[PDB]
């Protein structure tokens, strides 16, 4: 299906995320891009979705991530909202109900999202060559 | 009872999905039926929609979604007390009917202006095409339709009758149907 709306939506969110850092984008998550042994693209998308899921689930209510002003409060709110969108679309793209993560390597959420963006950028370039 | 017409739903891709169906023989939807709907995702919660009638044999239900993306799918279960009458699924992104533009007002030139009904962060926001309909109030048949793009929700017309104007919108990329028309306004 190449560049379907699911891919277009992921790219739009990736572009909207990078347009707002939160004090918490420095917290660390598992780096499933280290891709040590060989896994398929769907397993990667699935694992990425799963790593994003572990993050909003634990840090959505984290007061330390809210800052001190209304602008920073909504920034955390928007961030959490877009990560859920990212997760469900990547999970639907993978078409998998199971993808166990064993990777030890940690990564900052910002670098993780940066690396996902490179991968989505190459995927995207695949349907308008 | 029996469901004559299986539930068919449409989604505004923001916060509401409306489904409708038909059962055989008179039915009081709000007391007899319950449409349960749940996102098919590990993290989800079963929700209950209480229907209302659209005729003596017809029912309508408004499902509320907090946010919706392309991959999202919903399991829909129509229960009557403790009897499951029908079980199916609904993918919002494939049945998008957009919310209608509103706040349509009229201000040489003639300027019409209205509101995009979606917030900036909605995936639909930048995919909207507007169709503005103008017609001489004093006997229609003589009308014009102006297509306007997503970017700026306004229309400057130059071209003694009094005219009425309405505006609707659709989103090509999401292969949507047309929204309902906005309330219409008028000028001389």
């Amino acid at each position: 299906h190449k560049c379907d709306i699911t891919l277009q939506e992921i790219i739009k969110t990736l572009n909207s995320l990078t347009e707002q850092k939160t004090l918490c984008t420095e917290l660390t998550v598992t780096d499933i891009f280290a891709a040590s042994k060989n896994t398929t693209e769907k397993e990667t998308f699935c694992r990425a979705a799963t790593v994003l899921r572990q993050f909003y689930s634990h840090h959505e209510k984290d007061t330390r991530c809210l800052g001190a002003t209304a602008q920073q409060f909504h920034r955390h709110k928007q961030l959490i909202r877009f990560l859920k969108r990212l997760d469900r679309n990547l999970w639907g793209l993978a078409g998998l109900n199971s993808c166990p993560v064993k990777e030890a390597n940690q990564s900052t959420l910002e670098n993780f999202l940066e690396r996902l963006k490179t991968i989505m950028r190459e995927k995207y370039s695949k349907c308008s060559s | 009872f029996k469901v004559l017409q299986e539930p068919t739903c449409v989604s505004d891709y923001m916060s509401i999905s409306t489904c409708e169906w038909k059962m055989n023989g008179p039915t009081n939807c709000s007391t007899e039926l319950r449409l349960l709907y749940q996102l098919v995702f590990l993290l989800s919660e079963a929700h209950t929609c209480i229907p209302e009638n659209n005729g003596g044999a017809g029912c309508v239900c408004h499902l509320l979604m907090d946010d919706v993306v392309s991959a999202d799918n919903y399991t829909l279960d129509l229960w009557a007390g403790q009897q499951l009458l029908w079980k199916g699924s609904f993918k919002p992104s494939e049945h998008v009917k957009p919310r209608a533009p509103g706040n349509l007002t009229v201000h040489d030139t003639l300027l019409l202006t209205w509101s995009n009904p979606y917030p900036p962060d909605n995936y639909l926001y930048n995919h909207l095409t507007y169709a503005v309909n103008i017609w001489s109030e004093n006997d229609p048949a003589d009308f014009r339709i102006y297509n306007v793009t997503y970017l700026e929700p306004s229309l400057r017309i130059a071209a003694g009758i009094s005219y009425r104007a309405r505006v609707r919108a659709w989103a090509q990329a999401y292969n949507t149907t047309w929204s309902e028309w906005s309330p219409s306004t008028k000028w001389h």
